[PDB]
RNA sequence: AAUAGGGUGAAGCCAGAGGAAACUCUGGUGGAGGCUCGUAGCGGUUCUGACGUGCAAAUCGAUCGUCGAAUUUGGGUAUAGG
RNA sequence: AGUGGGGAAAGGUUCCAUGUCAACAGCAGUUGGACAUGGGUUAGUCGAUCCUAAGAGAUGGGGAAGCUCCGUUUCAACGUGCUUGAUUUUUCAGGCCAACCAUCGAAAGGGAAUCCGGUUAAAAUUCCGGAACUUGGAUAUGGAUUCUUCACGGCAACGUAACUGAAUGUGGAGACGUCGGCGUGAGCCCUGGGAGGAGUUAUCUUUUCUUCUUAACAGCUUAUCACCCUGGAAUUGGUUUAUCCGGAGAUGGGGUCUUAUGGCUGGAAGAGCGCGGUAAUUUUGCCGCGUCCGGUGCGCUUACGACGGUCCUUGAAAAUCCACAGGAAGGAAUAGUUUUCAUGCCAAGUCGUACUCAUAACCGCAGCAGGUCUCCAAGGUUAACAGCCUCUAGUUGAUAGAAUAAUGUAGAUAAGGGAAGUCGGCAAAAUAGAUCCGUAACUUCGGGAUAAGGAUUGGCUCUAAGGAUCGGAACGAUCAACUUAGAACUGGUACGGACAAGGGGAAUCUGACUGUCUAAUUAAAACAUAGCAUUG
RNA sequence: GGGUAAACGGCGGGAGUAACUAUGACUCUCUUAAGGUAGCCAAAUGCCUCGUCAUCUAAUUAGUGACGCGCAUGAAUGGAUUAACGAGAUUCCCACUGUCCCUAUCUACUAUCUAGCGAAACCACAGCCAAGGGAACGGGCUUGGCAGAAUCAGCGGGGAAAGAAGACCCUGUUGAGCUUGACUCUAGUUUGACAUUGUGAAAAGUUUUUACUUAUUCAAUGAAGCGGAGCUGGAGGUCAAACUCCACGUUCUAGCAUUAAGCC
RNA sequence: AUAACUGGCUUGUGGCAGUCAAGCGUUCAUAGCGACAUUGCUUUUUGAUUCUUCGAUGUCGGCUCUUCCUAUCAUACCGAAGCAGAAUUCGGUAAGCGUUGGAUUGUUCACCCACUAAUAGGGAACGUGAGCUGGGUUUAGACCGUCGUGAGACAGGUUAGUUU
RNA sequence: CUUGGAUUUACUGAAGACUAACUACUGCGAAAGCAUUUACCAAGGACGUUUUCAUUAAUCAAGAACGAAAGUUAGGGGAUC
């Protein structure tokens, strides 16, 4: 047969993600002495739509605490943060909406957003619209915080790893229809080249495993094993259960 | 005089789509396109630029928001959830 | 970079009429839409027309689809034979 | 929306003149994009050149037997650094910085600066004449400024001929989608008077056609928006075609700004244009007169403006230029400073530039009915940039002559019947614009719908309605656009008179829809799609 | 061993009956599970088949509506609907007509004839029939009919006419695309051991756990503030003497912070 | 060297025709029929075979047009009857002359409606595609049902498919 | 379901519900209904009044608000039944 649609997006040929209307990449500052040991201010000066994104960015300006300069911060904006408002990001900073606070300061069920999984690696947990991250609590001894992410899952994190206080801005958009293909096809126009799907059962043979057929279907099981190899894995991968989920989980 | 019985603003998209699609589609596009009361200049002059993004006309002020309201239900039960946990950190 | 001229007439807004209220009716205004008739354009339905040692190794004629967007297109650039 | 006038790609001398006809131009040939000989492309201002885009790609490194692969600042000791006071001691003294930063990548993106008239056989935003401009350099004079050292005025928005400002920093410009109506301008279209020229003239026609123009650049002036001062608002007012604004200060009164755009003047009438009278084998002319003053708009195209709509879509970068913050350093009195004020001096290299851009200069073996990106755009009819006729411009090219059998190809018509033809109404016919009337089932309430189904439409002569600017007025004066409605008359009952231009209805199967593919036999019920669900 | 069908898929064979006739509402047993539910149908899915009934017509293997033990319908291998849309397939009606009865006439361009110009396909030799025999359908052979130069416009009976070493079929120890529980392998991945690989403790009988950091691995930064201690306060109730803990310059505001003042 | 057309041999089968005469026919074998048997013809059926063609003879049907056969449906003239007439049936010479318009189906075949003197049957490479048409079949697209783990199969249905 | 340690036992935690006993011929509300604490928000009946207005009222076709449980649509939760 041929190379699969699957296997032809690493090559990252026509597969690559439209990123020159982006408007930098949202991190929070890297974590400096002032964040470590008290607190630094910054003013946010924009709120921007990032394309591609479905949450708005802030551009907050700090000052540089060794030269003098300004450092503009690329940060995603929590919902309730606005243009001129102080930013407050340290050990000692305050406990309100938009501060960046370590994940020890906040107490339980403090709602945080652009988590750091490890401390200084600038913010990877909850940040899309809508999403957050809520902090279930603390293990002083060993220095670890227990966080619940917006998947459901349970994580533990270094009590020094920092987050925003709130929530992303922009959520709800998913409750809106598309009710368009043309919809769908400005959508991805400015992320990737993977709209619109041809279902692989409408293929042939060459092109999918699942192609062929005097009808179309998909003749074995589409639920493929996590071991299987790359040109297999077309399906439900390492599928615990297939079918309509019934009852809770 | 009243132009639509019931479409309303969805009236743009004739009878495509499906009524379930487009009476849910109204409801969002209404609350999208309205305009809403200014928290710092106090006029109605608070109109939404791309989603999450929501200037005052009269002000210049943008403040982050919802997709289609400029604040949400989540938002607004963490701002009091903020402040609670804030008054008794402080005391 | 390009896309005549019409039709329909969505929100919003103004006025009048009715109602105890919750609210309703009418006339304008407005100018929405992967809306519509229809040029350029893009396409290529039918005649199973012409031609079929052709004007042409795919064209010609009428008829036709679509025609403000998932539109059409120049140039630059990327992807290379299991 | 050209058979007109230019260009991009591509060609490469096909351009122009002279000669010329063996071959080529599927007839001919005295002609030619052919053949032969010559000639021809002039730039500081137009491009390239420079910037960065998607991307391409060295270096330090790390792979790989290796050809080479990765990577683009990466685990790097990465400046051929600058700025000054100099020194003439051709030595120096230092002061700052070194996040990023090799390089290539656009003749449509970004970007310093030129126009008019004339001139050739063939070149021209390039030559000639005149008139400007930019950048770099040099540099003096005038002005400006200083004894209160680095200017004054205005309440203010801010103004000006100038009117210190290092390191470093902050900003702005470069720099940005699309659509809708409105407003303004320009060019074009239309039109009145006058001064010329041509045409018609049996008759009519103060007539029909035509000339009456003004560049870049300089000065003054000119604007929506925005802003400032005054003042203090419900009897809420102002206000757009579009309902937005005002105690976060409206209406009213007075101002400030951008100069987009227009006006006046200089450029500039000396040019160009239109006439009349003359010179001459004649290179080329010489003389005189005129070139003036208006009006109009749902007009067309285009530019700009203030607005409004739209997006789970929010619509490049960099070179480069400026301002501001900061306060280093240096500054006067018998004299000091500055080239962001005026004037003056010098220079601007390299390569491209002819011509075609197509029913004959490109690609399809060719001078091939195919293909190949884009700019400008007159009158009439009309909704119309459609169709039809015409002006400017350009062509009149395509082997021809004689006849007019059959069978064709393209097109027409047909008594009575009206799908009996045929697999099948295939093909053709019928309908068709506009105004008014009337419009069913079903429906996701949006539609269906131009459903279905009817009436009218010419020409002429009238009538009515619909506005602007002035004057202190429910009125007068002047001026003005085509829309709508009604009536009479009229004719072989014709009239969207050519052109242009839906046939309709009752149902079943199927795909929801818009969209997409088998270039060159399949456009579909196939693909996609929104929606739904599952998996990691 | 368990779970999972909006995973691939599957959803059947058997055994009796109502005061005319007809029908059968009326129970268990097997296949590796369940045994086709709601719906829909001679449907683009029904063989029999042009199914049967009704309607449409003068007449209908067509159409529509019904029926349903359905060869072999059926639920995101989606079922049933469905307004709108469709150069999709189908039936009927009105209008319309040369589609037809059944043809006729007209126009231009051809064809035609001339001057000039001037190919190609194809060609064993060639070119009148009938019968015979024959590789079983002759232009040629045999036997007959016959048979007279040179030709023009048409034409499509024949030349088993031309175009192509049949694309269907079979054979070949000839392939290729595709697939799978074929034969034989394989990138990847997973699992163990050895090496990289060192320093301790404890416990199990060599194995398990956790301590160290320098090997190795991950990340960031223009390698900016690390580790320990000490200055200053706030505290514990101080029972010797100040030990332990905490902090140690920035939070109404869209301003500013740079090239050290000061002291010795 | 070998199948899917035509053609050739064969004629089981299909079709058509005789001979005998048990019975039928009020009686009566033979007007008209005719069992049990038996002899043939035909090549308008389908088989059997594999001779020709696989360096290709264009494979359904219809439309159009000509011709031929006769085993005569009609028309001419006649013989026979269980022929009174009328109608009908059996038969002879006979192919001179005609043998239709439509609904459904791609159909050949079929089946109805209707007219008619009658609506006979066949052949000509199952006449006839450089005559047409292209509805069917039978390339490649697509759907369904059953079958297959699958790629795929179906001589099942369905829709679209260059005729030099 | 269980020698793979079930059931049971102590400690700890997480989820959703629900508010026992007190709880009654007791309370509140137009009805449906309402039961852990506290705060906030706006209501309400009765009572008291030598306050105020003076017929403003009663019941009501039309027309409205609320309306147990179950059920429907879409998110979230899904302990127990
Ligand atoms: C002289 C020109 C006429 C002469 N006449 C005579 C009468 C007649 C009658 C017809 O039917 C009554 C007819 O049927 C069509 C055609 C004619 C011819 C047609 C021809 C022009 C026509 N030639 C062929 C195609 C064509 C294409 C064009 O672009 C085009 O534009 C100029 C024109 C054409
Ligand atoms: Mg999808
Ligand atoms: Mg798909
Ligand atoms: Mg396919
Ligand atoms: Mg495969
Ligand atoms: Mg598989
Ligand atoms: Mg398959
Ligand atoms: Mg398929
Ligand atoms: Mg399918
Ligand atoms: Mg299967
Ligand atoms: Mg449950
Ligand atoms: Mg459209
Ligand atoms: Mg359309
Ligand atoms: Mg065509
Ligand atoms: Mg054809
Ligand atoms: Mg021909
Ligand atoms: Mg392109
Ligand atoms: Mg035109
Ligand atoms: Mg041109
Ligand atoms: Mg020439
Ligand atoms: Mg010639
Ligand atoms: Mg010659
Ligand atoms: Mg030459
Ligand atoms: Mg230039
Ligand atoms: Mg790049
Ligand atoms: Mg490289
Ligand atoms: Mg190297
Ligand atoms: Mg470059
Ligand atoms: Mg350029
Ligand atoms: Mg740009
Ligand atoms: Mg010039
Ligand atoms: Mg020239
Ligand atoms: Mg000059
Ligand atoms: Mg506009
Ligand atoms: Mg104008
Ligand atoms: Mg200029
Ligand atoms: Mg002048
Ligand atoms: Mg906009
Ligand atoms: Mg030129
Ligand atoms: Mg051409
Ligand atoms: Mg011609
Ligand atoms: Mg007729
Ligand atoms: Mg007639
Ligand atoms: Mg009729
Ligand atoms: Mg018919
Ligand atoms: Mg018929
Ligand atoms: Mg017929
Ligand atoms: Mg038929
Ligand atoms: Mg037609
Ligand atoms: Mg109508
Ligand atoms: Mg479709
Ligand atoms: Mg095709
Ligand atoms: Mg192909
Ligand atoms: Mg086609
Ligand atoms: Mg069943
Ligand atoms: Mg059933
Ligand atoms: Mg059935
Ligand atoms: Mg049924
Ligand atoms: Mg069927
Ligand atoms: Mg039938
Ligand atoms: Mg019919
Ligand atoms: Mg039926
Ligand atoms: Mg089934
Ligand atoms: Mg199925
Ligand atoms: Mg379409
Ligand atoms: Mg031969
Ligand atoms: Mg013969
Ligand atoms: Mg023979
Ligand atoms: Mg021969
Ligand atoms: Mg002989
Ligand atoms: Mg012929
Ligand atoms: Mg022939
Ligand atoms: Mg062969
Ligand atoms: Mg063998
Ligand atoms: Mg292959
Ligand atoms: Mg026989
Ligand atoms: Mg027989
Ligand atoms: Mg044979
Ligand atoms: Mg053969
Ligand atoms: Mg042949
Ligand atoms: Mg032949
Ligand atoms: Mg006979
Ligand atoms: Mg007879
Ligand atoms: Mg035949
Ligand atoms: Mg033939
Ligand atoms: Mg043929
Ligand atoms: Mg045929
Ligand atoms: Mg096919
Ligand atoms: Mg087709
Ligand atoms: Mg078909
Ligand atoms: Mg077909
Ligand atoms: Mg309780
Ligand atoms: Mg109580
Ligand atoms: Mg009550
Ligand atoms: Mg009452
Ligand atoms: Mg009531
Ligand atoms: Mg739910
Ligand atoms: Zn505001």
């Amino acid at each position: 047969g041929r190379v699969i649609r699957n296997q032809r997006k690493g090559a990252g040929s026509i597969f690559t993600s439209h990123t020159r209307l982006r408007k930098g990449a949202a991190k929070l500052r890297t974590l400096d002495y002032a964040e470590r040991h008290g607190y630094i201010r910054g003013v946010v000066k924009q709120i921007i739509h990032d394309p591609g994104r479905g949450a708005p960015l802030a551009k907050v300006a700090f000052r540089d605490p060794y030269k003098y300069k300004l450092r503009e911060e690329t940060f995603i904006a929590n919902e309730g943060v606005y243009t001129g408002q102080f930013i407050y990001a340290g050990k000692k900073a305050s406990l309100n909406v938009g501060n960046i606070l370590p994940l020890g300061a906040c107490p339980e069920g403090t709602i945080v957003s652009n988590v750091e999984e490890k401390v200084g690696d600038r913010g990877a947990l909850g940040r899309t619209s809508g999403n957050y991250v809520i902090i279930i609590g603390h293990n002083p001894d060993e220095n670890k915080t227990r966080v619940k992410l917006p998947s459901g899952a349970k994580k533990i994190i270094s009590s020094d790893a920092r987050g925003v206080i709130g929530v992303v801005a922009g959520g709800g958009r998913i409750d809106k229809p598309l009710l368009k293909a043309g919809r769908a096809f400005h959508k991805y126009k400015v992320k990737r080249n993977s709209w619109p799907k041809t279902r692989g059962v409408a293929m042939n043979p060459v092109d999918h495993p699942h192609g062929g057929g005097n009808h179309q279907h998909i003749g074995k099981a589409s639920t493929i094993s996590r071991g299987a190899v790359s040109g297999q894995k077309a399906g439900l991968i390492a599928a615990r259960r297939t079918g309509l989920l019934r009852g809770t989980q | 005089t009243k132009r639509t019985k019931k479409v309303g603003i969805t009236g743009k998209f004739g009878v495509r789509y499906g009524s379930s699609l487009r009476r849910q589609t109204k409801k969002l596009e209404v609350q999208q396109h309205a305009k809403y009361d200014c928290s710092f200049c106090g006029k109605r002059t608070v109109q939404r630029g791309a989603t999450g993004i929501w200037n005052c006309k009269s002000c210049k002020k943008t403040v982050a928001g919802g997709a289609y309201t400029v604040s949400t239900a989540a938002a607004a039960t963490v701002r009091s959830t903020i402040r609670r946990l804030r008054e008794l950190a402080e005391a």
